[PDB]
């Protein structure tokens, strides 16, 4: 999973249709994730990218996964609109998100202990 | 077609059959009433709200609200029901 | 537009949707199919206010933007003389750990 060094400019608008602070992540030519400045909720940003480049987006504070144009965003030939939205989380994952935000890293089963500690992470999703 | 989901404290929630089939655990318990000995009403009502929320949004999608007081119990129920 | 409701009486709660243009009587028909009671033996309430069979749900304050799927509006139900409106509250959550 890497960006194609096409050198063909592609105009892109990062549109945050989510209540989260979106963190854009660019996968460089070696697959390494590169973070870009964050987007407050409901805000947009015109950015300069290239054709064949790879972008994914997360919650800047918790790294929860987000959808762009309903996982990976690849700028194509022209600007292209990147609609970042909340996915329909599972009720379990949604509960884990809320509990994670109220407790620092409980009368719960040992299996759910590891679920709370298995934070969302870009490197883990990249292997997936 | 509707099914009945009974909480631990006796509350009887009547939701659409296809809504309840979202949880694989509930489909096994139906194959039409289900009694939940471990899930109180203030948790099971949120689960049913999630069924409608999931079927409707699966337009911009709003956040599913979870009050902090019910987060831990809803987590255990969601883990058991695998939804 | 769809409105999302909890029709509640005693320890019963029905999760269903309806059109904002549908009438109170048509909602009683939905209840009839589920609880096997005719509309003439049903009273519907918004909080404490009795709803008239001819008025649409939108007229009664059940709008698509307030009766949301993740937070549905509550319609009180009362069966038949007519019993008083009784809605058993949900259990109380424990103290915050
Ligand atoms: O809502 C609940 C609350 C608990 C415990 O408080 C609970 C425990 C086990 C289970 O399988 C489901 C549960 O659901």
């Amino acid at each position: 999973l890497r960006s194609v060094n096409s050198r063909e400019p592609s105009q892109v608008i990062f549109c945050n249709r989510s209540p989260r602070v979106v963190l854009p992540v660019w996968l460089n030519f070696d697959g390494e994730p590169q973070p870009y400045p964050t987007l407050p909720p409901g805000t947009g940003r015109r950015i300069h990218s290239y054709r064949g480049h790879l972008w994914l987006f997360r919650d800047a504070g918790t790294h929860d996964g987000l959808l762009v144009n309903q996982e990976l965003f690849v700028p194509s030939l022209n600007p292209i609109f990147a609609n970042i939205t909340l996915p329909v989380y599972t009720l379990k994952e949604r509960c884990l998100q809320v509990v994670r935000s109220l407790v620092k890293p409980l009368d719960i089963v040992r299996s759910l202990y590891e679920d709370l500690e298995d934070h969302p992470n870009v490197q883990k999703d990249l292997e997936r | 077609m509707y099914v009945k989901l009974i909480s631990s404290d006796g509350h009887e929630f009547i939701v659409k059959r296809e809504h309840a089939l979202t949880s694989g655990t509930i489909k096994a318990m139906l194959s039409n009433e289900v009694n939940f000995r471990e899930i109180p009403s203030h948790v099971l009502s949120k689960v049913c709200m999630y069924f409608t929320y999931k079927v409707r949004y699966t337009t911009e999608i709003p956040e599913f609200p979870i009050a902090p007081e019910i987060a831990l119990e809803l987590l255990m129920a969601a883990n058991f029901l695998d939804c | 537009m769809d409105v999302f409701l909890m029709i509640r009486r005693h320890k019963t709660t029905i999760f269903t949707d309806a059109k904002e243009s549908s009438t109170v009587f048509e909602l009683k028909r939905i209840v009839e199919g589920i609880l096997k009671r005719p509309p003439d033996e049903q009273r519907l309430y918004k909080d404490d206010q009795l709803l008239d069979d001819g008025k649409t749900l939108g007229e009664c304050g059940f709008t698509s933007q307030t009766a949301r799927p993740q937070a549905p509006a509550t319609v009180g139900l009362a069966f038949r003389t007519f019993e008083a409106l009784c809605i058993e509250p949900f259990s109380s959550p424990p103290e915050l750990p």
